[PDB]
């Protein structure tokens, strides 16, 4: 597949390498308050965790959307990749188990930590859009399981905390209409790239080159060069994934999957 | 520098913690201690104060930096109360007979209220929602209210006689009532002894907390029978001295002042929101 | 349709939330304000009832459907009070002297009691489980028990002879007495003025909800010491106004209401379960 | 492996797929109330989420079996797969992490909403059966980790919630003998389908088959046929796996695994 | 064990439970109950604790385990209470004057204290820690306080004068004093009627629970006045007849030692641990 | 149950039985014999319950679950009537002059009834369906109706003159009466002396069973002039002695309980479900 | 599969169900408006009701076609196939359920069950041909 790419790139043809559970997203932990205060008891906003093929996104309202214009919280979750994916399966999921727990969480400049004890709400009007070109290839309203992109550089997973309109008496106990806010209305959203085709290379959970390439690069202890991270880091190396980068990369790799034919 | 915006802000999950700033918010912040006159009675002492403000030295509070403020008692420390220092601590004595008198002031202090002027002459007034109150302070607070209907015609009273008026305050320091929101309401107040404003419950007030001094935990500073939060900034204590009571606000003023946060709406970034 | 059969329902997430069903149970359902005389002795009007219908159906309900049920004192509403109405609210003035009284009532009306005869002239009785209680209520109840042996014979006491019999209550008008469980008690009780019943404790009651009126949380609705649950149908408010009080449960009867539940146990699908 | 399986059926042996996490449950984020009423403050019943070759389980007790014979609650599953799966290498793990923190559930009419304050204990007694036409072909009891399950087309997982015998204080403050039951006990299982072969053509996670086909009918706009559901959609697809309908389905997979080998 | 303390335990999530302990801990356990001399009076029977003992062997405690502990009142019970058996049971009425001498009584009895020597009329004396206090009991404690500085010099006392130190208790049968820490301070006690000594808080005491009878949750076991911790070893009941209480604590016991631990009692009954 | 009273149930023609359930049925239930004054008069004993008793524990009733309640008559019985246990036998003597009112007995007691107030005083009032009727009882019911006309005019009866309206009842301790479905009926009423309900006739009751002692077939507990149904909780006996009637009870008691059906029992004794 | 076919209104007698797998019969109960006295006296309006309404439905399939294998009324391979595996003691194997139930075989009629006993049919028809 390496050399087929390889031959197929130096004639300039469509190029295609095929990844399970590609490593396209960069490593990030980060939230985003579009509602906070000092004391960070009244919080409105977004925590995500994009991890290689997967993306867990959570929006949080500490007042359950009490005072929202219709009882509902619109949260949207923008992912730019930094290749075209192509024939992409992908699980989406109603909840994010990785923010659905209670935390305590470092300011955004870290001079103090705030207190996050989520209860989570089945997200409303789910929509999935994947994006190319600023244009909507692939839109999936309310779907969940597998479901397929063709053709996207651009994910955007817009979702909504809804009040829920008729509630038991705990359920309406949890959420009183004024601060303080004890128990905080999470909505989540998980989505797994399984598998997927790009015209670039990229590391994945099957095939060994990254891991060939670093090995050699710290056996041998290579002195950092002017274009990969100083680590073979692939956070760093897919953040600022150039031109110069993609080229340098598919080298290494085809000789790294040439060298493993043999060693 | 962008003070009418609301921004969002975007954090890491893994940054760093910075150091603690307890030293240097101790430096540079200022702290006041309200108490009733029948503490300083006990006390009997001339110079308390500047033993106080030495033992809060010892706790890292400069000298100067911790101010005393004497009220008298409940109801006339509810009437307007000016709480000006960074961190407000008030020493609230608990009677079993001013339960409501307490809870009042705790809510008038312990929550941030966005309070516009009240004409009952010229106008009648509603309650739009459930943050929305009358607050009433002055020498002596008399409130009656009479609901009238869509006709403007009342509703178990006449506009023109007061007399059939339903009274729901009377000789107040302080009254917060709450009356059905969507109706129109008639109100007779003794303006000379009493000012009424429309207010506004924006929130939490982060830089004032209340020490109960005595019984059992009684303060409901949300007008909604549903709930009675007790919030960490109303705290409880059990008492027979007011040495051991001052004692124990001196020893624990670190836990004191964690409980509590800088005014949200007294610093730079509440310019143009609507206060500094 | 399938009556006194419990069938598995497995519904799925996804369904998408109904709309607001709160206007069409305020259209449909009858709501029921239990009140003491003295509210209305303070409130000193003859058309309050009237106002306060108008001041609900502002709030949905439609004329006609919120009751107002006078009872003297919690002595007297204790005495079998009967609660029919879809949603019942009973505003209890607080007594630091009746505390165990007050908590009687509550767990009487708060929950949902099975009760069966009991003749304590003809049988011995004892408390199989830790829900079953004996419940006596009528205009004076005075309760004494002599538990009993393997050999029938009283401990402690003698079965012939009812002076030397422990007291559990005197001149109750509702009492609740827990005994050790798998003990024969001999009972002497007043059956002449009010009578007892074997009663268990089957599960909560929804429809009602209890507003105490001043005082602290007090209420202890089970009879394990280690447990004192506060639920969402106890609610605590500070008074001084009885007006006030009514204008703050008409205001937040949304909230109210959305703390109780319709009675599982009165509708039609505990047809052939209890009832109905 | 697609041709060589085509031209086997053809000549009526058997052919054998193999999948890696083969999508073989279709998305069901389903729960039953074994016991329940208006308040939905005293529950017993099972919430389970079936997706792809994963299934979390998870049975709750409100009561946590304090009025239960022996004080034990017994929870059973059964999935029934649509195709039999053969030399199935399974994950089972005793938590399912999916029930296990606050939620607030819909009704199951919609009318209302219920909540959900998990306290999670082991899974008591599981025994995971593997069925075939009914027979018991395989049994695992309080057995985790990788399980072989050689030949099955049913999933019977039968778990007990066991009352702790013994309490520590603060253990024994969650469970009282009465209701409110502010917290609710849970015992989980998580079973992951990491590999298996079937004789019928399915989605999984390391091939691009249904990707390339779904890709295909959305670029050039085909109408809704006769045979498949809107978009290809997978959960319905092999929620209605007709016969019509895998034979469908395995032709345009094996003649994209032939496009693929070009394109 | 002494040796292996320092070493880790492992265990794994999978190993089954055993069968239930408790009854075997009864039939190897001792259990004491503390009542109030009003209780015995207001059962006015001589062969309560008979009968008492054999409705606990109904429930399953051999006979002879259980004992009956009588106190005076919760002042006199403060004086060097002694914790004589492996379960304690402290049945504490309520009164709202004695508000902090219960929470004192409680905050000594449910936690463990090490305790040594203090030589008021020779040492000044420091309270290093949050968990350090003063606890001072006997027939009357009258405990005056100077802080001091640097230089000895007493602030707002002069050292000599005790009559212008400050006062913290006055005629107490216990009282836990708490100053400011770092800060040295000369004591003046009535060292002839009641002893002081300089104790830390180790932790909780697992075998002694106290059912607090009648009244609201008003125990505070900790200084810190931003916490008042309700563990589960802190039960409240309401009351009309003590025999009703004895019967509630008898039925109940297997729920009252649930809360309680084992191996929490001390080789010795004192309510603390001397090191001189 | 109730989320799946609304799906099928679905059973197999070929599941073998369980084993009979009598045993348990009676090890877990309680019985009611309702009999006349008479009959305790007629007897002259005063320890014929503990007899009874122990005859039912012969013929498997565990001591305690059987119990006696007497009424003094037909009439007086009828005044709401309580039905206490889960299984009501009531030994009805027959009276040749009493037929509709044993049957007005009959049919309350051994039917589910739904009954809403009559605020006679305010509105006309309808009865909608066959299943509706009007329930009345008290000391004293005398009621009379004025049926109306689309324009409210009274038909044969002026709407002021009550003189001129017709009687259905006079002086009735119980009646059901049965207008004319779809006509306005004013009604006057003897309020002070007894309440009348709108009532809607659920369907059978399981729990209660009427013995007719003596005399023939004369019960109709169907308003329809078509039906007379005599169901299998209806038994006659004829009888010289009330002893043989007694021991009759007892030594057909399985045959008896056989006819009754188990969870028809309501929490409450009531005779009829009330909604206000 | 889910699609309606054919579809019979009130038809009674021979009907032909040209190629289906499920069969849907929906009848109603409708109370005779108009009932002759001993008519109106079986159904009261209200309970107890002693005599109990009921309609029926009767469908027989006289003949049929199959793409796989069944048992029949006419012919005797599931007849052969099990009385040889019971007169020689044949212990039960991991396709065909115990004694060859037919019941529990069609109510689990999977693939490889089809399969074996095609099988297992062709060859009993063979030996029918000399035994
Ligand atoms: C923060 O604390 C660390 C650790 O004591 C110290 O080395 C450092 O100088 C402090 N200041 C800053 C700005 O990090
Ligand atoms: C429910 O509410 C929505 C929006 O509030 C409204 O448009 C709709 O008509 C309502 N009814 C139904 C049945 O959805
Ligand atoms: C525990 O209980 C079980 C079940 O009754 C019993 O078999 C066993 O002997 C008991 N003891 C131990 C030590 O397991
Ligand atoms: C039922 O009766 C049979 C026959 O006496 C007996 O074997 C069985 O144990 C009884 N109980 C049950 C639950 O079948
Ligand atoms: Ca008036
Ligand atoms: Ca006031
Ligand atoms: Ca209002
Ligand atoms: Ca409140
Ligand atoms: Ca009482
Ligand atoms: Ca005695
Ligand atoms: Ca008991
Ligand atoms: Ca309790
Ligand atoms: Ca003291
Ligand atoms: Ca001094
Ligand atoms: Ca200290
Ligand atoms: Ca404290
Ligand atoms: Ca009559
Ligand atoms: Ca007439
Ligand atoms: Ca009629
Ligand atoms: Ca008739
Ligand atoms: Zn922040
Ligand atoms: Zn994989
Ligand atoms: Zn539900």
């Amino acid at each position: 597949e390496y050399i087929e790419n390889w031959n197929l790139q130096n004639r300039r043809q469509r190029t295609g390498f095929t990844f399970h559970k590609p490593n396209i997203f960069p490593y990030s932990a980060s939230f985003t308050l579009n509602r906070s205060q000092p004391a960070h008891d009244n919080l409105m906003g977004t925590m995500w965790l994009n991890a290689g093929s997967e993306i867990q996104v959570a929006g949080f309202d500490y007042s359950c959307a009490i005072n929202a214009p219709a009882n509902i919280q619109q949260f949207e979750h923008i992912v730019q990749l930094r290749r075209v994916l192509t024939t992409a399966t992908i699980t989406l999921l109603p909840d994010a188990e990785r923010f659905s727990f209670p935390r305590v969480i470092n300011s955004a400049d870290g001079a103090t930590t705030w207190y996050f004890n989520p209860v989570i709400l089945r997200p409303n009007n789910v929509e999935v859009e994947f994006l190319l070109n600023g244009q909507i290839i692939n839109t999936y309203q309310a779907r969940f399981g597998t479901i397929i992109a063709r053709n996207f550089d651009t994910i955007r997973l817009s979702f909504q905390l809804m009040r829920p309109p008729n509630m038991t008496p705990a359920v309406a106990a949890l959420f009183p209409n004024a601060q303080p806010f004890e128990h905080h209305a999470t909505v989540g959203l998980t989505l797994r790239i399984e598998s997927a085709v790009c015209e670039s290379v990229l590391a994945d959970a099957s095939k060994t080159m990254l891991a060939n390439v670093t090995s050699v690069r710290q056996e041998y202890a290579i002195p950092v060069g002017p274009v990969f991270p100083p680590g073979m880091n692939w956070t760093d190396l897919i953040t600022n994934y150039s031109p110069s980068r993609e080229d340098n990369l598919q080298r290494v790799f085809t000789v790294a999957s040439i060298r493993s034919m043999l060693v | 520098q962008n003070y009418g915006i609301n921004l969002p802000i975007t954090g890491s999950m893994d940054t760093a913690y910075a150091n603690s700033t307890q030293e240097e918010t101790f430096l540079t912040s200022t702290l006041c201690l309200y108490y009733p006159t029948e503490a300083a009675t006990e006390i009997n002492d001339n110079s308390w104060k500047d033993t106080l403000s030495q033992l809060f030295l010892t706790k890292g509070w400069p000298t100067g930096s911790v101010y005393f403020k004497e009220y008298t008692d409940i109801a006339s420390f509810s009437v307007d109360p000016q709480l000006y220092c960074d961190y407000n601590v008030v020493l609230m004595k608990y009677d079993a007979t001013l339960q409501l008198d307490m809870s009042e002031l705790a809510d008038l202090i312990l929550n941030e209220w966005l309070c516009n002027p009240m004409d009952i002459t010229l106008y009648y007034y509603q309650q739009t929602d459930e943050a929305n109150k009358w607050i009433s302070m002055g020498s002596s607070c008399t409130i009656k209210v009479c609901p009238l209907n869509t006709q403007t015609l009342g509703i178990g009273c006449l506009t023109t006689d007061t007399a059939t008026f339903e009274e729901v305050a009377t000789a107040e320091k302080l009254v917060i009532t709450d009356v059905v929101d969507g109706v129109n309401h008639k109100l007779d107040v003794t303006t000379a002894t009493c000012t009424i404003r429309n207010c506004k419950k924006l929130g939490p007030r982060e830089n004032v907390a209340v020490i109960q001094v005595g019984g059992s935990d009684v303060l409901d500073i949300t007008a909604d029978p549903t709930t009675a939060p007790q919030t960490e900034r109303m705290m409880r204590i059990n008492w027979k001295k007011w040495w051991q009571v001052f004692y124990t606000v001196v020893d624990y003023v670190n836990q004191i002042i964690q409980a509590m946060s800088k005014r949200s709406r007294s610093l730079n970034s509440a310019a143009f929101y609507y206060r500094i």
